[PDB]
């Protein structure tokens, strides 16, 4: 178990990196297959039957998300016969190749792919490899890029912010509360791509450094919201403002380093003059703060810390590269004169 | 020709609402890979006729891949099967 | 570990001769010369057609009597 | 289609009010038809007769709000100085939006009918006058 | 043994993944893919290649469809049924099934039926067009599967395949 | 298009059958060798097979006199030779080894030819300088042009990054 | 032309003989385990290793020899590492 | 934009370089002089004073990095307006050459209260 | 993104299996082998955003070869040229 717990989990990496290094349509094929193959027995670990019933509900989902791409294939095999990853040369191709493709990145559409999978699961240790899946079909939008329909892509995006701004109003399980608002940031840097493909990546990154941090902060006892109620006088009070520090930057406020990005999505989007599209999403992005609050209000108020049981022994977790976590996504927003130039 | 359009029907064997659903789980991941063959022989026909020669490994490591993918799933369902019996996918209780 | 090879040949006498034809088959074709004499056939058989060039001044060698010593010798095999 | 948009700026401009509405009724008589799709299969198994989802006349309300959706246009554009104007397009909004105010009835959900509904059609006609694009290219 | 003998078969070979779309009470459906893989098998010998198609009788046919067919068996215990005898299951068996020689009906029966479905004609030996003969070397389509360049390939696939055992090696 | 006429056609193809064909098919190209190969160069470096249809008939003659020439001094052990290699099967050079000899004790001798053993069928040759070189191929419409390029002077940011504020 | 009228007399024989056999001359007037389920799926991981394994007597009228020669051996290397950890845990079988 | 799959080319010779002394570079390890702090602040020091050697190499993390990231940064910029200028350079109708008048020709609207 | 390692360090992972005219392992072409070889020629140093204005051409004719679609027009009208005046005569040509 031990040794190829490392073994099962280096192949993920090494699936996304063929779907990086490639010129040809079948190793990308063969690249996200295999990763597909690879997130299996992570889900499983303690063969509890209510992760099984949540892998197999995540495993026929992605199984048509491969077997649909390889159906957009072999139409440009028919038509010009090229396999080098450029235009499609079909729009009734490349129609199939978006929305099949926007599976994985999971949109508006496709509504419970993302939270009934990660409820569920009692590994909520990570779990943060499902960042890795958000990492993977962008490296391939780079360059399906200058041949899209250019209504659909933009309609998945509009669509996709307006349903998750909605859904943690209903919520206290605060991994749903995390499924949610990764429909929100999927549906950003997808919005800009028709735009400079380039400084999409820069809202990707952002994305994983935020998300990187959550859960590592999730990871001292807490996965229901009133359990984050029972920790700044229990386990530690320093963890109180640093939970604060995170909740309210990913919200976007501009003396924070988290709404950095929305900063420049502007500055690219319009001198384009597409005004009306912006303004619908920055004033959507209102309420990807009031999940925020409403939930600070909970650990930083000490709200009514009962069940006594006193933790007076130390703590030894695996805080890994942790600490250095938050301060890139705090104080990185003056720290930022050309992150558009290294990136891109 | 004739001998695309059909076949190209046979590619819509994959009716999600028959590719799910109903219950007796096993029709639906036949289905699946019932998928697969629509697949390797549509990409056959035109690999074979305009003479490439070097595209036939792709339909072969194509079924490399479509059982490997089908060897999968086909395990899940004895781990349903194994405490239940039966498969009946109107089992659910983990809800979104 | 002497005795290894002499408790386990009497102990499973299955395996053991397997690892003897992993053996002494990775390593000889390594080895004897009659390797490389597979390459020069492997390629020396036609399967398809030679054609001939244009001439323009040079004539570096082979003029177009195919029975004259103008081109290589395989004819070795037929010796062989 | 975009051939029943394109249909729909060029033509009528306030007159011709018999085939007015009959191209405005088509985008109001279709909309209601996406929603009666999620109405049966997000909604859970209905009676003997699918479609026969759970409150049914969705397609009974969409096709005359949208009846009268370019209806209030050509009457008003008719009479009043023969423009097509923002406060001549506004009126459509109000009265079109109280027939879900009369269905599913008032004082609570009617009483925002006529508000929300009147602002957001004036502002259509003003999106064609200034040379507004919503989906703009280089 | 008619010109159309090759099209005639594709046309058979739709109707077979229609007699499991719906509920074949899954016993059947290993019966409905039999019948439909092996006409499949038959398109594919056609057009030179002979080696390529043969392989899906081993590999799938006589390969996943048999552990297939191990399955429901150790799963499944209750009571099954002969399909058609049922009224779940016949609801729409000939709702796609009319379509089926619908499409044939007017793609070239008429003279122009009419613009963009009338494009391909039926027949008559453009079906095959692949005049004039070869060599002697191969098929070809023989000279295939080739340890030449494609290598990449090989170790990526089969280092694919080693970690499939060992999922499966763990939990069953 | 065009196509050439009716004319330039019907001439003496060589009707023989298949197995008296393949009977000699050594002796035959390994001493004509003039029109084969500018036949060769006249289909794969220059294509179009209509530009080239002369030396098709060419060649085609020089077989019509070569049977004739067989014909009317050693036929006997010819046509004994492929009589065993008619009765078939996969057409094995093997079978009729012993029959062989009898052949091909006068072809060096009556007529005086060679027993062309392996040195046939290889080593690609020049030919001579017939016709011109069919330069300006087939089309070759344009290339066409490219787009021009910068060399310039590497110098820093005018006043540094220009983005909103930012001084440097 | 007879592939195809080849076997089609062979097949119209056996339901032929059924007749005679069962009709007309007649006239009568599961619990699960899983020490068998896991060597099925073994067996098709090494039925689609010996597929790609397959083309191998084409794959020697080739060109430079040790690219096939060293990589045919590799999949064999593939073949037998995937026994040994699962030699480890074979059950009752 | 050619020669890919490089963190700088070495066409970047032509650089100051954006040398050290700079606020930015200062910054870039002032947070990391934060940063050790928070990493006593967590496993309970309780010091936030604490031993050097953990309160030292975020320091040497961050100014080297910084240092190594600013060397493209400012070439990127650079080789952005290296293309530039020949293109402005090139295509003289699509620069035109406007003619600058006085305000004696200017008749604006003219709008007083 | 597409980092390109394969461009610094200059070994192919495929970059062989692409196009219809790379490698042919025997030297035997394909149908529409004579066209990529003047296709590819077209745009090379074109930054493929006015190649869908400039060359336009080349790719037609290559794009028609793969399917020899207006000839399977051309020659379908002509059963409408005859063949619709089967019982008015011309037989046209005699055999043989
Ligand atoms: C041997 C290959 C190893 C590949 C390892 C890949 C690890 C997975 C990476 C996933 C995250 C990707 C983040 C993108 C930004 C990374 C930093 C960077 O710009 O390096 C790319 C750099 C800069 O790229 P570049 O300037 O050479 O050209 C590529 C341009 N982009 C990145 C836009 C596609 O690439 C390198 O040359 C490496 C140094
Ligand atoms: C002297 C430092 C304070 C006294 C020692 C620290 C003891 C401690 O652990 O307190 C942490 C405290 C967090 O507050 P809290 O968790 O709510 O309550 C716990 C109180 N024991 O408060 C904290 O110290 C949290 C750390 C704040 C962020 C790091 C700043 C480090 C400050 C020390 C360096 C001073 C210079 C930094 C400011 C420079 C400004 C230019």
């Amino acid at each position: 178990n031990p040794i190829i717990f490392i073994i099962i989990l280096l192949t993920i990496m090494l699936g996304t990196i063929i779907v990086m290094i490639s010129s040809h349509w079948l190793l990308v094929w063969i690249g996200f297959e295999m990763n597909m193959l690879a997130i299996i027995p992570i889900m499983m670990k303690n063969h509890n039957p209510r992760a099984t019933e949540a892998s197999t509900k995540y495993f026929l989902t992605q199984s048509t998300a491969s077997m649909l791409l390889m159906m957009a294939v072999i139409i440009n095999l028919m038509f010009s016969g090229q396999w080098t990853v450029m235009k499609l040369f079909n729009p009734m191709a490349s129609m199939l190749m978006t929305m099949a493709l926007a599976m994985k990145l999971g949109m508006a559409p496709f509504h419970f792919w993302v939270p009934e999978v990660t409820q569920g699961i009692p590994l909520s240790s990570g779990l943060i490899l499902l960042t890795w899946q958000k990492l993977a079909p962008m490296s391939v939008l780079y360059q399906i890029f200058p041949s899209i329909n250019l209504n659909l892509i933009l309609t998945l995006s509009v669509l996709s912010i307006l349903i998750g701004g909605w859904g943690g109003l209903n919520q206290t399980q605060l991994r749903k509360i995390m499924a949610y608002s990764s429909i929100a940031h999927m549906g950003w840097m997808t919005a800009v791509l028709p735009y400079n493909p380039t400084m999409t990546l820069l809202n990707l990154i952002i994305y994983i450094i935020m998300t990187s941090t959550m859960f590592t902060m999730f990871m001292a006892n807490s996965t229901t919201t009133t359990l984050s109620l029972s920790h700044t006088w229990n386990k530690t009070p320093i963890m109180t403002v640093l939970i604060l520090a995170t909740l309210l930057s990913m919200g976007g406020l501009p003396p924070l380093s988290g709404f950095m990005p929305k900063w420049m999505i502007i500055q690219e989007m319009t001198k384009n003059n597409s005004i009306i599209l912006p303004t619908f999403m920055a004033i959507t992005a209102l309420l990807n703060l009031y999940f925020y609050m409403r939930l600070t209000y909970s650990t930083t108020l000490t709200m009514f810390p009962s069940t006594n049981n006193m933790k007076m022994k130390w703590q030894f977790p695996l805080m890994k590269k942790m600490t250095f976590l938050p301060t890139m996504v705090v104080l990185s927003t003056m720290m930022l004169p050309l992150t558009p130039m290294l990136s891109v | 020709s004739m001998v695309y359009m059909n076949i190209m029907m046979a590619f819509t064997v994959s009716l999600v609402g028959l590719l799910m659903y109903r219950s007796h789980l096993m029709s639906s991941l036949l289905c699946l890979e019932g998928m697969m063959l629509s697949l390797f022989v549509m990409a056959a026909l035109t690999i074979l006729n305009s003479h490439f020669t070097l595209a036939s490994m792709m339909p072969i490591i194509l079924l490399v891949f479509a059982a490997c993918e089908a060897a999968l799933g086909l395990s899940l369902l004895v781990m349903v099967s194994n405490t239940y019996g039966t498969d009946y996918v109107q089992n659910l209780n983990l809800l979104q | 570990v002497a005795a290894f090879l002499k408790n386990v040949w009497a102990k499973e006498p299955v395996l053991v001769a397997s690892f003897a034809i992993a053996g002494l088959a990775v390593i000889l074709p390594t080895l004897s010369p009659y390797t490389k004499y597979s390459l020069m056939i492997n390629r020396a058989t036609p399967y398809n057609y030679p054609v001939p060039l244009r001439d323009d001044g040079n004539m570096p060698d082979v003029p177009s009597h195919p029975q004259d010593p103008q081109g290589p010798s395989l004819e070795w095999l037929k010796r062989l | 289609a975009k051939t029943v948009l394109r249909q729909y700026w060029d033509i009528p401009e306030g007159t011709e009010c018999h085939r007015k509405t009959y191209a405005t009724t088509s985008i109001g008589g279709a909309a209601g038809l996406v929603v009666s799709a999620y109405s049966v299969a997000l909604k859970t198994p209905t009676s003997f007769l699918e479609g026969v989802a759970r409150t049914g006349r969705y397609t009974f309300t969409a096709a005359a709000i949208g009846a009268i959706f370019g209806l209030t246009s050509c009457i008003s554009a008719q009479v009043r100085e023969k423009p097509d104007d923002p406060l001549n397009y506004l009126i459509g909004g109000c009265a079109g939006g109280l027939i879900l105010g009369a269905r599913t009835r008032s004082y609570g959900i009617g009483a925002a009918a006529c508000a929300y509904m009147g602002l957001t059609a004036a502002l259509v006609k003003m999106g064609q006058l200034e040379g507004w694009q919503v989906f703009a290219e280089p | 043994m008619m010109l159309y003998i090759v099209f005639i078969l594709s046309v058979i070979f739709v109707m077979g993944f229609v007699g499991f779309s719906s509920k074949p009470s899954p016993i059947y459906g290993g019966l409905g893919l039999i019948v439909s893989g092996g006409v499949g098998c038959g398109i594919v010998l056609n057009f030179g290649g002979s080696f390529l198609g043969l392989m899906v009788f081993l590999i799938y046919l006589g390969g996943m469809m048999v552990v297939f067919g191990y399955t429901t068996a150790m799963a499944t215990e209750q009571y099954p049924e002969i399909w058609l005898s049922n009224k779940a299951v016949l609801g729409a068996f000939v709702t796609g099934l009319l379509m089926e020689f619908f499409m044939v009906y007017y793609v070239l029966k008429d003279k122009e039926v009419e613009v963009v479905f009338e494009f391909n004609g039926l027949g008559d030996w453009v079906i095959y067009d692949t005049g004039d003969s070869g060599f002697f070397s191969e098929e070809a389509m023989g000279i295939a599967a080739l340890y030449s360049y494609g290598t990449w390939l090989v170790i990526v696939t089969g280092w694919s395949l080693l970690i499939g055992v060992v999922v499966i090696m763990e939990i069953t | 298009v065009e196509l050439p006429s009716l004319e330039d056609l019907k001439v003496q193809e060589v009707k023989v059958s298949s197995s008296v064909l393949k009977a000699a098919a050594h002796h035959y190209g390994a001493q004509c060798d003039k029109p084969n190969k500018e036949f060769m160069l006249c289909r794969w470096e220059e294509k179009d097979p209509r530009r080239c249809l002369e030396e098709g008939k060419l060649v085609n003659q020089c077989a019509l006199e070569f049977f004739r020439q067989i014909k009317r001094h050693c036929a006997e052990p010819f046509t004994e030779y492929w009589t065993c290699i008619d009765y078939s099967g996969l057409q094995l050079f093997r079978r009729c080894r012993k029959q062989q000899a009898q052949f091909d004790e006068c072809v060096l001798d009556k007529l005086g030819w060679v027993r062309p053993d392996l040195g046939d069928l290889s080593k690609v040759t020049k030919v001579k300088t017939d016709r011109p070189l069919p330069e300006n191929p087939y089309h070759s419409r344009a290339r066409p042009e490219p787009n021009p390029e910068v060399e310039g002077d590497l110098k820093p940011a005018r006043h540094g990054s220009r983005l909103f504020f930012w001084t440097m | 032309m007879n592939l195809m009228l080849a076997l089609l007399t062979n097949f119209t024989l056996a339901t032929l003989l059924v007749i005679i056999a069962f009709w007309l001359p007649q006239l009568n007037v599961l619990p699960f385990s899983m020490k068998f389920f896991l060597v099925a799926i073994t067996f098709l991981l090494f039925d689609l290793e010996i597929a790609l394994l397959l083309p191998l007597p084409w794959a020697s009228q080739t060109a430079n020899l040790n690219t096939m020669l060293t990589m045919a051996l590799f999949l064999i290397i593939l073949l037998a590492v995937s026994l040994a950890y699962e030699w480890t845990q074979k059950g009752l079988e | 934009g050619r020669a890919t799959f490089q963190f700088l080319p070495d066409e970047a010779r032509s650089l100051p370089p954006p040398k050290l002394t700079d606020p930015r570079l200062a910054f870039v390890g002032f947070l990391g002089y934060c940063s050790g702090l928070i990493d006593n602040a967590i496993r309970r020091r309780p010091v936030l004073l604490a031993g050097l050697h953990r309160q030292l190499l975020y320091i040497t993390s961050f100014v080297f990095v910084g240092y190594y990231l600013l060397k493209r940064q400012d070439y990127m910029y650079a080789v952005r307006d290296h293309d530039m200028f020949s293109y402005i350079k090139s295509h003289p109708e699509d620069f035109p050459e406007k003619d600058k008048k006085t305000y004696g020709e200017v008749f604006e609207e003219f709008h007083p209260v | 993104p597409f980092f390109d390692v394969q461009k610094r360090l200059g070994v192919d992972l495929d970059r062989w299996m692409t196009i219809q005219s790379a490698e042919q392992p025997h030297k035997i072409p394909s149908r529409c082998h004579a066209f990529e070889k003047e296709w590819i020629e077209c745009a090379h140093g074109i930054g493929s955003i006015r190649a869908e204005k400039e060359c336009k051409i080349e790719f037609e004719d290559f794009r028609e070869c793969l399917l020899r679609q207006k000839t399977m027009k051309r020659l379908h009208a002509i059963r409408r040229q005859r063949e619709k005046l089967i019982k008015e005569g011309k037989y046209t040509p005699p055999p043989h």
